[PDB]
């Protein structure tokens, strides 16, 4: 008691005194990836590392994003981890989530082009996983309106790199560090030729994507294996967003393979402008209108080898000697 | 006068969570059955 106020003393001094070492980095860094299985995640994660590992192990991992804080010349990482899906390991933000984490949040995100429009449907199930889990922690709604609040102004202060909202801005209200990718882009010429997937299709694509990225509130950076487009624009912005450091290079969309649209530097109109390019199709063409399903690989159907049964043919050839 | 870890904390949670998912791979590696495989007809890939 005594002593603990001692103690106490003791670490309010410390505290007091950390101003020589503070500012270091952000204290309890652990990010988060979003999707379904099949994401090829782990050599996304590697590159966004920098290293490479393929121990795509099951459900998720603790990935260590490791922040070199350069900036100051410290150090630190970020325990990042990569969904799938394990429905079965749906209680993973149990063991992986917490309210401290939940003031922690860093969420990522990443394209597919296989099923795009499935990505995009894997995206908002991912969401709807998530939501589910925000709900999961029953915690103080004070301070999710508050943080709320905070997340608002940021999207108000996400400023032009060099006012009211939408209807929908941030409707899926993520209220925490989420990014999102166009990664995995390798195969777009592939699928112009043999998918069909049409420049202006693409582009519906690309604006379809980042509607509703708006609708959740997000941002996404175009990237492919190959490309390793925006990969140190990636990180720079996650330095920006949890770290809180200085984002460099303008956003720009021009760079087919490495469009990464700031957040807040795009509006409504800046998606509606690029919402009348849908020339062949209607403005509101549906992802399932351009998906495909292909069914591949001609899966068995292998007749069902079987006859009569036993006592099936027993009163089958009966009932025919009964005819004989 | 500033003391590290040898290696951090980060570091050995990571490290941990790996021997554990090796020890899961030590299940999870064994493939699934053949039994396709005495099938013939097209060059393709077993799933995971």
């Amino acid at each position: 008691s005594e002593e603990e106020e001692g103690q106490s003393l003791w670490s309010s001094i410390l505290s007091e005194v950390s101003t020589r070492a503070r500012s270091k980095l952000p204290s309890g860094k652990n990010i988060l990836v979003f999707g379904e299985d099949g994401s090829g995640k782990t050599t996304l994660m590697t590159k966004l590392q920098g290293a490479e590992h393929g121990k795509k192990g099951r459900g998720l991992e603790y990935l260590y994003l490791s922040v070199h804080d350069e900036d100051r010349d410290d150090h630190t990482r970020c325990n990042v981890w990569i969904l799938d899906g394990d429905l079965y390991h749906k209680g993973l933000l149990k063991f992986a989530v917490s309210a401290e984490s939940l003031p922690e949040t860093l969420v990522i995100f990443v394209a597919d082009m296989s099923r795009p429009w499935t990505v995009m449907e894997s995206l908002q199930k991912w969401a709807s996983v998530l939501r589910e889990h925000i709900d999961k922690m029953k915690i103080p709604p004070e301070k999710m309106r508050e943080l709320e609040r905070k997340f608002v102004k940021d999207f108000q202060d996400y400023m032009e790199p060099e006012l009211p909202l939408g209807d929908n801005v941030l409707t899926h209200n993520l209220g925490i560090p989420v990014l999102v990718v166009c990664t995995k882009c390798d195969a777009v010429s592939v699928l112009e030729k043999e998918h069909d997937y049409r420049d202006e299709h693409l582009d519906f694509i690309q604006s379809h994507l980042r509607r509703f990225c708006l609708q959740y509130g997000a941002a996404l950076i175009y990237t492919s294996v190959k490309e390793e487009k925006n990969l140190d624009l990636l990180y720079k912005y996650i330095v920006h967003k949890t770290y809180g450091f200085h984002f460099t290079t303008p956003a720009l969309v021009v760079e087919k393979d490495a469009v990464f649209i700031p957040a807040g530097w795009d509006n409504e109109k800046k998606i509606a402008i690029l919402h009348e390019n849908f020339t062949t199709v209607k403005p509101e063409d549906a992802y399932e209108d351009f998906i495909v399903k292909p069914p591949v690989r001609k899966l068995v159907h292998d007749k069902e080898l079987a006859a009569e049964d036993e006592q099936v043919f027993l009163m089958k050839q009966q009932s025919l000697l009964a005819k004989q | 006068q500033v003391i590290y870890l040898n290696p951090p904390i980060e570091e050995c949670r990571y490290k941990l969570y790996q021997e554990m998912f090796a020890w899961k791979m030590v299940v999870l590696s064994l493939p699934r059955i053949q039994s396709q495989r005495y099938q013939v007809g097209v060059h393709y890939e077993l799933t995971e």
